[PDB]
């Protein structure tokens, strides 16, 4: 599935790993990780 | 005995074919009649795998390929047209008349009538491409040849009494505009680096 | 949901990577994992996911 | 001998119609080097907005 950020909570509960794309400038990077993994992250993030 | 062509229709498309366009600047009575008898026209050139596109904003009618809509093939051959790949200096100097005239439309609007450009305002251009050859007698003479040769295209008007040319409309319908300014653009950027 | 799941990978092809090289926005090399339980591509608006 | 002699036209070929489109410009080469450069782009690191 493609999604620009839209039914996250959906997504999360039928597919085991997201690719994140990010925009920086004129070049795009690419991240994939599974669900866990960003949810690590955002409780990293959670710390702000 | 049996029907013909209308002899002012048979005039314009035999000149068509010939030279590639009509202008109205030039030649109204042939072009106004073409536009007066559009079905006609494009009837005589479907069989040839030809048609008219016209330009009503410049005045301008050129002929191009009718070919199928985009089929297997994805470009287009055509026994008739034969394709040709102009040489360096003439991609320069199409290149440089090309954004003279988009600069030009850029102010008067689109269609506006081309300012004439004095021969002496084109060398210095295209020196900063190809140097000097060794003198003016020769550059200048390399010039007027690379003008004569486009004009047999139809890009651009001989030059005038007073050494001035006047570019003609059909330069904004190349096939791959793109070309020009990467190859110019390029170029430029190579002689910078190199300085 | 991994009692339906059983279905990938087992009978059909899966696709499971896509490696880019200068395509597009994506300078240089880059790839993405796709897990053959199904995956998401997220990301805002013009990142490059189309 | 290069006199002009009264006979017919018979065989006249129709060619080299002179279409706009049959143009194509000079593509000059360039060999200054190469563009080997392929990184594994590590910079990806997730740093996205709230
Ligand atoms: N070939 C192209 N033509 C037009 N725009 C392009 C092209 N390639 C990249 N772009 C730019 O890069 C992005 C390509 O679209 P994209 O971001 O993948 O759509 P989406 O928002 O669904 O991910 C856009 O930001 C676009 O501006």
């Amino acid at each position: 599935f493609i999604t620009p950020n839209k039914e996250m909570r959906l997504l999360r509960d039928h597919t085991r790993s997201a690719i994140v794309v990010h925009r920086r400038g004129q070049n795009s990077n690419m991240a994939s990780l599974s669900w866990e993994e960003l949810e690590r992250h955002y409780q990293r993030r959670g710390n702000a | 005995s049996e029907t013909r062509t209308l002899q002012k229709i048979r005039e314009a498309t035999q000149e068509l074919l010939k030279y590639g366009l009509l202008e109205e600047a030039s030649k109204p009575n042939l072009y106004r009649i073409v536009l007066s008898h559009p079905e006609e026209v494009t009837r005589i050139l479907e069989p040839l795998d030809l048609d008219i596109g016209i330009d009503e904003i410049r005045g301008l009618l050129y002929v191009k390929v009718r070919l199928d809509e985009t089929p297997a093939q994805d470009e287009w051959a055509h026994p008739l047209v034969r394709r040709q790949r102009l040489n360096l200096e003439q991609s320069l100097l199409v290149a440089i008349l090309r954004q003279h005239f988009v600069a030009w439309e850029q102010e008067s609007g689109t269609g506006a009538s081309q300012a004439q450009i004095a021969i002496d305002d084109l060398l210095p251009q295209l020196q900063i491409y190809l140097g000097d050859p060794g003198s003016e007698s020769k550059e200048r003479t390399r010039l007027l040849t690379l003008l004569d040769q486009l004009k047999g295209h139809g890009l651009v008007t001989s030059p005038d009494a007073h050494e001035r040319i006047v570019i003609r409309p059909i330069i904004a319908h190349l096939a791959d505009p793109i070309n020009l300014q990467a190859l110019l653009a390029w170029l430029r950027e190579q002689i910078a680096q190199q300085t | 949901m991994n009692q339906v799941s059983g279905l990938a990978g087992k009978e059909s092809f899966i696709l499971t990577r896509i490696e880019l090289f200068n395509w597009g926005g994506f300078h240089g090399l880059h790839q993405a994992a796709i897990h053959q339980d199904g995956t998401a591509v997220i990301g805002p608006t013009g990142s490059g996911k189309t | 001998r290069k006199q002009e002699v009264p006979l017919p036209a018979v065989g006249v070929a129709v060619t080299g119609i002179p279409a706009i489109e049959r143009l194509r410009f000079k593509e000059v080469d360039d060999e200054a080097e190469q563009t080997l450069d392929l990184s594994n782009h590590a910079a990806d690191l997730t740093q996205i907005g709230d």
